[PDB]
């Protein structure tokens, strides 16, 4: 791997070496239907869901890590820890919610799968790559249920208007947002800034990674594209200074 | 990645990349409201050069100036391409350009009409 | 203060600082006479410490003053010290006079007595005798040479050639006995230049010169001592073509001689020349072609103190403009080496120094500016600047230039064989030289081969060692059966050529790969046809090699038998310890360096009765400053360094270690950084060089060796300056370690027995798994063919394998609890 | 515009770049004119010519024609204007006189067929092409013609009048920009332009730079002048670049008055910052060409009082001593035979030989009016200029040699009589007499009255070395035109297949054996053909890969993006370039000699193969080929060391020249192809001088033999043995017996060697 320099002979004389590859399918299913079948207690309603669901999780994760190999990007790197911050995620999004039928739990998990193994990549080929084979693992694992509502290409996820971090809709989070950004013209640099849906799907990402503890970001862009804009935005709406 | 592995260990990534066909097109109409080119006399080509996807059936004048102007920097984009495949030196062309282009062309706008109008 | 007598203005500000601030203790300003001094290492006082009775050199060797100085009376540092230095001068000239007046009266004579030529030897020093053979010569041939101005005469300059001869013949037979190092080195040197002495009569000879203004005796470096000169400084008079140099009568000390060869007379004339005409000369050629010693070989055949500088890519301004300007005050002469080394910007300042310097030195032909400083430029000025390929462009009309392109090797061994006594000694070297010339080339390139000029030369030194030491052997033996004792007789009846086929299997064959092995044997055959050698194998040390590997459960192995390669590389390494202090064990990891040094030393412990304890030293993970000392900016303070603290503790011999042996082992990486300090060490003067200036002599027993796993970034001065060994990986093969582990295994107990009968058990029911070519070795085999995430080693495997199995042997003792 | 451009930039180049530049003028108005042809096709083989392959089939060996004559002629061919120029050479007469004529140039036969007229400029280029393919050494004089029939006959007529300071100070230089008088080294233009300052009645300051101190007066004299008006000069300004270029930024904003004048004397060399030679005027000043010319420089700089002093020989022997110089100095024009590299013979050598011969000539002569030629210090002086001057320098054995057969020559008692040979048949029967004067006025009339046809037989040389000079100067102006006039990576793709297609594909291994163990000539030939297989694969490798590449489906790496950028640009990599290569050698040629090196490494694999070491030692080897010669002549002594028991050192190396079918295998006797000698013709292994410039030797038998312990005679000659005709490396030496009535002298005089290609 880049950055990492081959050991002395001698030195690896003394020391045996074992080779901690990833996990294999059936383990991650394992340990994944685990996690699912603690995530599910919470609404026992849907508890009847986690086989499948972590079956479905396992299955992109595969594809995905097969598609987008190291040697098209340095950055596309697929562990385990990706697909544990998605049970993260998930549990976090499952616990304000004391009541949800299976279409909301669908909803969730393509926009975690969305915010995990989407934002990383470059080419927009490869993000309707992404959304298209989503899609065929959500059918596939969950047949009896409408594409329409659970699967709906608006996935934006806030707990700006509402308390919980229920879904929200472009319309209505576009008006909170513009209200928010003429605030932020009355007190903050006044520049005007025009809100298409990229910056809402932008700015719904920086206040998740900057609500989290440890949010730390790499953002990768042209210059000028509204990084830095977003980012003051962002902290100044949140309180950060 | 190689130097520093903390930024790919943990720290997430973004890729903003561009603003897209979409954005630019957004950005055209929204700075470009205060001018009026709202030209009746305007008729609706049989060939029109669509450029955003989402463009309304009939091409108004303001509508058709703002797909003029993506396409402008999406010919922008393609020269600065070119001009990578044939080896010669380029430089990259940022969003910052089309603000700065949009800024002008109302700046020279204003300035011609403010005096030719008056002649008017 | 410094400009007046600026002797001592080579030395820094700090150490001019403790000369100033410590004038009154004498005994603790041995660092600066070290520091400025050439051979002087110490000032002899009496028990009073206030009376200069003598000079010492670091060999050993003394000078006493005719007159003492006295401190008490002159009180001031520079006074004393100014009449230090030409109170030992006027005492060289003096001991100068009376050598070359007890020569005169050895010259011509029909024969010599070897007892009375031996007791002149001995009583003055050795550049001494040197110079008063030069001038002894010097007057017979300028004699000769008036006599024959007649033209058409009888020629006693044949007789002259004769004393040379028989003088020489006499010395052939002083050094076949045993003599002390010191005496020796005199006889070497002496024989040295009688050599070259006695080839240049015979060129005299034969072009017929019957002129002592004749060219052709003009072009030969010519002695004239002035008994009746009053300034002591000028009787010896230094006369070559048409260039006149005084000799400075500094006390150079016992130095290593370097013999004339025709490429050395070439560059003695070419650099006469320059200096004759007011400018400096430029030796440039290959390295190891002599370019430096030349110039100091120059400068210590005019009396003169030569400083070499190491031009390295981590120069110094201060130190260098320092030392450099007190050379221009001083006019001792400074010679750089690798010139081209030097950084742009490094190249560029000391170009525009060197020559501001130049031109002020023609202009004598005064004082120059320096550093901010008006610097008085002596006459008797040279500045020689060795160059590896061009001289910069401001220095390119300035100095004289001088191809170093090839030495006359034939001619190099020969003078040496003949020094060491060898008879026959021009067959042998025509043998010797092209036998390194193919080692060279036909050979197999390695990084850790060095087959240069400097190769032979200490190969021709541990031949002529080992030709003494078997003639001592034949002695001794001739006293046990009989008592008829002749030294020629033994000379005589003694084969010469297998001695330096020993010497050279002995020196080099260790450094070998196995593969080369043949190779060489094939040059001997070729080189040395018919002729062969016998390897004397140490038959008592072979059992203390067996008992010590049964106690430390490793094999034993003789020739081709399992364990065979590593105790012949054991044996080897014992041999190269005899030969050599400093030591290089380099191999692949896992050759068995470690213990292939360990068990040698508890078998010399077992065997001689001298107990043996190793200090294996880290050089890589501590840091270098703490390695060798560190000495504050501020404070001034010096702390001794690990080396440092374990060097003064052997010195100090607390508990009696001088009797005992003590290997300290560099395991670990090299890099040129802090083995350029041990550069002092594994020369031939052994010693350790603080940058404080004390200095530690190393002690007989100690010998220092590198357990380095590979030497592709080491310099190659510290290749060639210390005898190496390789130990490459097939020397163990995978059945001694097998048998390591069943004995380690069967014998200690795992916890520190019923678990120790478990673990006996254990290791005879896997017995039949581990022998050779079994399932073990069959599945390393094949699992070397694989891939790994890392790179695969075989005492990995072996080593994860072992812990293994000692993990099933707890177990087993866990269900049996 | 044409005549000025060239006037003007020419005034700062070197003599040799001239004919280039005037050459790509003439190509610009060629370009220009409407109704001439372009020529493209023409020009495109007139530059690349070399670059065709051929086969030894395709050369049917015209008579009256060299080899290299013969490719010449069969590749230039190839254009339709020119395909019937086999048969118009075989059938006339007049081109046997014609070919070894003077100036063939002038009068070159219309042998090209065309339907109709050719216009001169097409005339001229067609003769170009026929010169550059009969007679390359005439190439400079017929390009000249072709731009004198382009660009008019007074072209290059301004540049052999002296440069006119005057006007190109007075005017059409601007005050701000400074005047850049760059020299080569030896030679300095200081006079020049203080002649100028001194008849135009200005007060110019002349400041060296040497020191800090003149950088203060530098400074100081600048500011003066700046505005006082007068002229202000530096001196070899090569020693401080950063200072230079501190000086270039103070130029660059700064007004002065209307009659400063700045000038930038200095030593052509790349140290010197780009800006300021962008910023200011430069000008070339070089030592005119000519025995005669050095003379009188010498002369010039030595001081009259020196020369003539109280004895009256002194004089002859500083004459004797310019002369020498002016021959040493002259050689290093023709490096690759005069010498085996370029020596810096500067003046300071000179100075210190002066210096050397003052001081002796006061110790023998002490105060004497009069000395006799007997008395004088010869072999002081000899041995002085073998060793410590002329000879430090020099590092080659043979060179050194030389120098002593010169000094002997020159410097002895025979010199002081009136029938002194100054040299020996410079033109026939003809030779150079020494003058019979005592002072230096006679000299310097003496000097001033040669008649200024130096040939290269002034110096020794053989004549045909100024036509060897001639046609090196021509494939440098081809190459540097060349160098004058995406698609790269499709003909990088082109030339990449090409050559893949011509190199072998592998080669095998030796088969080890323990009797070829011990026979040294199969261990020798184990490691060339290991040292070959692993070159070829990693060649074929970097092949492949670069190919992989110029279809885009591999990534260029940084190995691979260095390895692209050197064969863009025409350079060798380093990872290719094991064994030793001529410097200048391009990557064509050197794919060529690899290719035919593996072929002969294949042919003595297949040979060992065959049979075994009793079948590899009667093998018949060219040492060009082999990767290490001197290996292989140190295996043939070990095999024959071995093979008679004999020690390694007491034998000696014999050499016997024969034709390959009238030769014999002795057992002590190895079969040598492809040495070429030079300078001279072997006949019954008996040299004799030619003027050829080389003989192929048909083949030479290295036999071993005991050393005799015998002096040898007076006729042997030993000849160095060369890799290449860059003499750069010193293989081994052989010896020879020359014919009668002939000189060992001559013989290294005219650099007489042996090439292994
Ligand atoms: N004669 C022997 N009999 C049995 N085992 C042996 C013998 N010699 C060496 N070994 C084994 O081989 C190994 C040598 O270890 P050692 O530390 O000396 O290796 P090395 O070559 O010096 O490597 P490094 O460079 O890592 O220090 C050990 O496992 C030791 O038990
Ligand atoms: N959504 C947006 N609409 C309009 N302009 C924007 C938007 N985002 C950013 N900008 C423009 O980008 C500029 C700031 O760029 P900045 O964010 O500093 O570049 P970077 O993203 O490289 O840090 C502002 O002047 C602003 O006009
Ligand atoms: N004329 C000579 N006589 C004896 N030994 C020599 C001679 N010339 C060189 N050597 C040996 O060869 C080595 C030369 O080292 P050095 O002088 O540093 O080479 P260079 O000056 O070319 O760098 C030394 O070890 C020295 O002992």
């Amino acid at each position: 791997d880049p950055g990492r320099k081959p050991l002395s002979h001698r030195f690896l004389r003394h020391v045996p070496v074992v080779y901690v590859d990833y996990p294999g399918p059936a383990s991650l299913t394992q340990i994944y239907g685990t996690f699912n079948r603690a995530m599910l207690r919470l609404i026992p309603s849907l508890r009847t869901y986690a086989e499948p669901l972590t079956a479905a999780m396992v299955e992109f994760y595969t594809m995905s890590q097969e598609r987008f190999t190291q040697d098209t990007q340095p950055h596309y790197i697929y562990s385990p820890r990706e697909m544990t911050r998605w049970v993260r995620g998930i549990f976090e999004a499952l616990r304000p919610l004391e009541t949800l039928p299976v279409e909301g739990l669908i909803r969730i998990w393509a926009h975690e799968a969305l915010r995990l193994f989407q934002d990383r990549l470059v080419e927009d080929e490869e993000r309707r790559w992404t959304d298209e084979n989503i899609d065929t693992v959500a059918l596939k694992h969950f047949p009896n249920i409408d594409r329409e509502k659970a699967m709906s290409r608006p996935i934006l996820y806030s707990n700006w208007l509402s308390k919980d971090y229920i879904p929200v809709d472009q319309e209505e989070l576009r008006d909170y947002v513009k209200a928010r950004l003429k605030v932020f013209y009355e007190e903050e640099l006044d520049v005007p800034l025009v809100l298409f849906n990229e910056v809402l799907d932008h700015v719904l990402r920086i206040d998740r990674i900057f609500r989290q503890p440890q949010g730390h970001l790499l953002l990768i862009g042209v210059s000028g594209a509204g990084k830095t804009t977003l980012s003051r935005f962002v902290a100044w709406m949140n309180g950060l200074s | 990645a190689a130097t520093s592995p903390a930024l790919f260990n943990r720290c997430v990534l973004n890729w903003f990349g561009d603003w897209s066909t979409e954005a630019l097109y957004q950005v055209g109409k929204e700075f470009t409201s205060k001018m009026d080119l709202e030209k009746p006399n305007y008729i609706v080509p049989d060939y029109m050069p669509v450029v955003y996807d989402k463009l309304p059936q009939p091409p108004s004048h303001r509508e058709a100036i703002v797909n003029s102007c993506v396409f402008v920097h999406q010919t922008l984009h393609q020269a600065n391409a070119r001009l990578a495949k044939r080896g010669g030196r380029t430089m990259a062309i940022t969003p910052r350009h089309y603000l700065d282009f949009i800024n002008h062309y109302a700046n020279l706008f204003h300035e011609k009409r403010s005096e030719l109008e008056e002649q008017q | 203060e410094r400009s007046s007598f600026p002797r001592f203005y080579f030395v820094g500000d700090e150490d001019l600082l403790e000369i100033i601030g410590n004038s009154k203790n004498v005994a603790k300003l041995q660092k600066h006479f070290k520091k400025m001094f050439a051979g002087v290492s110490s000032i002899i006082l009496n028990e009073d410490n206030s009376v200069v009775l003598g000079i010492s050199s670091r060999e050993g060797e003394e000078v006493m003053f005719k007159t003492p100085v006295s401190i008490t009376e002159h009180p001031k540092i520079n006074e004393w010290l100014t009449l230090v230095e030409k109170e030992m001068r006027v005492t060289l000239a003096k001991l100068l006079a009376e050598s070359v007046t007890e020569v005169e009266i050895f010259g011509k004579a029909t024969s010599i007595d070897p007892n009375t030529y031996i007791t002149w030897i001995d009583k003055y020093q050795a550049q001494l005798v040197v110079l008063s053979a030069q001038i002894a010569w010097s007057e017979n041939v300028e004699t000769a040479l008036s006599s024959m101005g007649g033209g058409g005469d009888a020629a006693p300059l044949h007789s002259v050639l004769s004393n040379v001869e028989v003088t020489l013949n006499v010395l052939a037979d002083s050094v076949l006995m045993e003599q002390p190092p010191l005496r020796r080195r005199k006889l070497e040197h002496l024989i040295t230049e009688l050599v070259h002495q006695r080839d240049v009569t015979r060129s005299l000879i034969k072009s017929k010169i019957d002129n002592a203004k004749s060219f052709e005796w003009l072009s030969q470096m010519r002695f004239y001592f002035d008994p009746k000169q009053t300034d002591v400084l000028q009787q010896l008079s230094i006369q070559m073509a048409n260039a006149k140099f005084n000799y400075g009568f500094e006390y150079l000390g016992v130095q290593d001689k370097l013999v004339q060869t025709p490429l050395t007379d070439r560059c003695y004339l070419t650099m006469t020349q320059a200096l004759e005409a007011r400018l400096g000369g430029s030796p440039f050629g290959p390295a190891g072609t002599g370019k430096t010693e030349s110039v100091k070989a120059l400068g210590h055949q005019l009396g003169r103190f030569v400083l070499v500088f190491n031009c390295d890519e981590t120069f110094d301004f201060q130190a260098m403009g320092r030392i450099f300007v007190g050379l221009c005050q001083v006019g001792a002469w400074g010679c750089f080496d690798e010139f081209n080394r030097l950084e742009e910007r490094m190249l560029s300042a000391v170009s525009q120094q060197v020559q501001c310097i130049q031109e002020a030195l023609r202009e004598h032909s005064i004082t120059c500016e320096l550093l901010n400083k008006q610097v008085k430029v002596s006459p008797d000025m040279a500045i020689f600047i060795t160059m590896n390929p061009n001289l910069p462009d401001n220095l390119k009309k300035l100095f004289r230039s001088l191809a170093m392109t090839k030495p006359d090797r034939q001619l190099i061994a020969q003078v040496m064989l003949y020094s060491q006594g060898f008879r026959t000694a021009e067959v042998l070297a025509n043998k010797i030289v092209p036998f390194f010339k193919l080692c060279d080339e036909q050979l197999s390139s390695q990084s850790h081969y060095d087959f240069g000029l400097r190769a032979l030369k200490s190969v021709l030194v541990s031949a002529g060692n080992v030709k003494r030491e078997r003639i001592q052997k034949i002695k001794r033996e001739k006293e046990e059966r009989g008592e008829a004792v002749d030294e020629g007789e033994i000379a005589e009846n003694l084969p010469e050529q297998e001695i330096l086929i020993q010497s050279v299997c002995e020196t080099m064959v260790p450094k070998l790969v196995a593969e080369d092995i043949p190779l060489l044997f094939s040059l001997l055959s070729d080189v040395f046809p018919g002729v062969q050698y016998h390897r004397g194998e140490m038959t008592a040390l072979r059992e203390e090699l067996k008992k010590v590997c049964q106690e430390m459960y490793l094999t034993y192995g003789d020739g081709e038998e399992v364990g065979g390669m590593w105790v012949e590389k054991v044996l080897q390494l014992y041999q190269i310890t005899q030969i050599n202090h400093g030591l290089m064990m380099v191999g692949p990891s896992g050759s068995g360096k470690s213990m292939a040094w360990r068990v040698l030393l508890k078998a010399l412990e077992r065997l001689e009765g001298v107990e043996g304890v190793a200090h294996i030293i880290d050089p890589k993970a501590i840091s270098k400053d703490h390695l060798y000392g560190t000495l504050d900016p501020n404070t001034r303070e010096w702390t001794d360094g690990l080396f440092t603290h374990v060097l003064r503790k052997i010195i100090d011999s607390v508990r009696g270690e001088l009797q005992k042996r003590q290997w300290i082992v560099f395991d670990g990486d090299v890099d040129p950084e802090w083995v350029e300090n041990l550069n002092s060490v594994l020369d031939d003067n052994k010693l350790l060089t603080l940058p404080n200036g004390e200095r530690l002599s190393l002690p007989p027993n100690v010998r220092i060796m590198f357990e380095v796993q590979d030497l592709k970034y080491a310099t190659l001065a510290t290749v060639s300056r210390c005898g190496m060994v390789w130990f490459s990986e097939d020397v163990l093969s995978t059945d001694m370690i097998f048998n390591n582990f069943l004995a380690r295994l069967r014998s200690i107990p795992l916890d520190e027995s019923p678990m120790l009968q478990i673990q006996r058990d254990a290791a005879t029911i896997m017995q039949p798994y581990f022998t050779s070519n079994g399932l073990v070795t069959k599945a390393l085999e094949h699992a070397f063919q694989l891939e790994h995430i890392m790179d695969l080693t075989r005492l990995r495997c072996l080593g994860s394998l072992f812990s293994m199995l000692h993990q099933a042997c707890r177990n087993v003792a866990q269900y049996n609890a | 515009l044409f005549q000025v451009a060239f006037n003007r930039v020419a005034r700062g180049m070197l003599h040799q770049d001239h004919i280039t530049f005037a050459m790509l003028l003439a190509r610009i108005k060629l370009k220009g004119t409407v109704g001439e042809p372009t020529y493209d096709a023409e020009f495109q083989h007139f530059l690349r010519g070399n670059e065709i392959v051929l086969s030894a089939g395709s050369t049917p060996r015209i008579q009256g024609l060299t080899v290299e004559q013969a490719e010449a002629v069969v590749r230039l061919s190839c254009l339709p204007a020119f395909k019937d120029l086999i048969a118009k050479v075989q059938a006339d007469e007049q081109f046997g006189i014609w070919l070894d004529s003077s100036s063939p140039e002038q009068t070159v036969p219309y042998l090209w067929s065309e339907e109709t007229p050719a216009t001169p400029i097409g005339q001229a280029i067609h003769r170009l092409l026929l010169i550059q393919a009969f007679r390359p050494d005439r190439l400079l004089a017929m390009a000249h013609m072709f731009v004198s029939t382009n660009l008019g006959e007074s072209f290059m007529s301004i540049m052999e009048q002296p440069l006119d300071l005057t006007h190109i100070v007075g005017t059409e230089v601007k005050p701000n920009t400074p005047v850049l008088m760059c020299s080569v080294p030896g030679y300095d233009a200081s006079g020049h332009v203080e002649d100028l300052a001194a008849e135009q009645n200005t007060q110019i300051t002349s400041i060296a730079i040497g020191s800090a101190e003149g950088f203060n007066q530098a400074d100081k004299a600048i500011n003066t002048a700046v505005k006082s008006g007068r002229w202000v000069m530096l001196k070899n300004v090569h020693l401080a670049p950063g200072w230079l270029m501190q000086l270039e930024k103070k130029l660059h904003s700064l007004q002065p008055h209307a009659c400063f004048r700045l000038f930038l004397t200095m030593e052509i060399n790349p140290k010197v910052p780009v800006n300021l030679l962008r910023a200011g005027r430069i000008f070339v000043f070089e030592p005119p060409p000519g025995v005669k010319a050095n003379m009188l420089r010498t002369f010039s700089s030595i001081p009259v009082s020196r020369i003539c002093k109280s004895p009256n020989e002194r004089a002859r022997l500083y004459f004797l001593l310019a002369w020498f110089h002016a021959i040493i100095q002259e050689r290093l024009r023709y490096a690759p035979l005069g010498w085996s590299k370029k020596y810096e013979f500067g003046e300071s050598d000179l100075r210190s030989a002066c210096d050397t011969v003052d001081t002796w000539l006061d110790d023998t002569a002490k105060g004497r009016q009069n000395i006799s030629p007997d008395k004088i210090p010869w072999s002081a002086l000899k041995t002085l200029m073998a060793q410590s001057i002329y000879g430090g320098r020099v590092d080659n054995e043979f060179d050194q040699r030389l120098l002593n057969t010169f000094l002997e020559r020159l410097f002895t008692t025979r010199s002081f009589d009136s029938e002194f040979k100054l040299a020996c048949k410079v033109d026939g029967h003809k030779d150079i007499q020494m003058p019979d004067g005592i002072r230096r006025e006679e000299f310097v009339q003496w000097v001033e009255l040669l008649p200024d046809t130096q040939t290269p037989s002034w110096l020794g040389l053989p004549n045909n070395a100024e036509r060897v000079l001639l046609t090196t100067q021509g494939v440098d102006m081809i190459s540097k035109m060349l160098k004058m006039q995406p698609a790269w990576m499709r003909t990088l793709h082109t030339t990449a297949s090409n050559w893949l297609h011509l190199i072998p594909q592998t080669l095998s291994h030796l088969k080890r054996t323990v009797e070829n163990i011990k026979d040294p000539l199969f261990r020798f030939f184990e490691r060339e053909v290991k040292m070959g297989a692993k070159l070829l694969q990693d060649v074929r490798q970097d092949l492949a890969d670069v190919v992989q590449v110029c279809e885009g489906k591999k990534k260029q790496t940084n190995y691979l993006r260095t390895l692209i950028n050197e064969l863009v640009k025409g350079i060798l990599p380093r990872s290719w370039s094991h064994y030793t290569v001529p410097a200048g050698m391009t990557v064509i040629q050197w794919v060529s000699d690899f290719s035919e090196r593996i072929k002969q490494l294949q042919n003595i694999s297949l040979a060992a193969a065959s049979g075994g070491a009793k079948e590899l030692k009667n093998i018949h080897v060219c040492l060009g080929g082999l990767f290490v010669p001197e290996a292989y002549i140190t295996a043939t002594r070990q095999y024959v060391a071995q093979a008679n028991s004999w020690s390694l050192e007491e034998l000696c190396l014999e050499v016997n020249v024969t034709t390959s079918q009238g030769a014999t295998l002795d057992a002590c006797s190895f079969g040598v192809t492809g040495l070429k000698l030079q300078g001279a013709t072997c006949n019954n292994n008996k040299l004799s001088l030619s003027n050829a410039i080389s003989t192929a030797l048909p083949l030479t038998q290295l036999r071993w033999v005991k050393q005799t312990n015998t002096e040898k005679k007076a006729s042997v000659v030993t000849l160095p043995v060369y890799l290449n005709f860059t003499r750069a490396d010193l293989i081994f030496t052989v010896d020879f017996e020359i014919a009668t009535k002939e000189d060992p002298r001559s013989f290294y005089e005219r650099g007489v060697a042996v090439l292994c290609t």
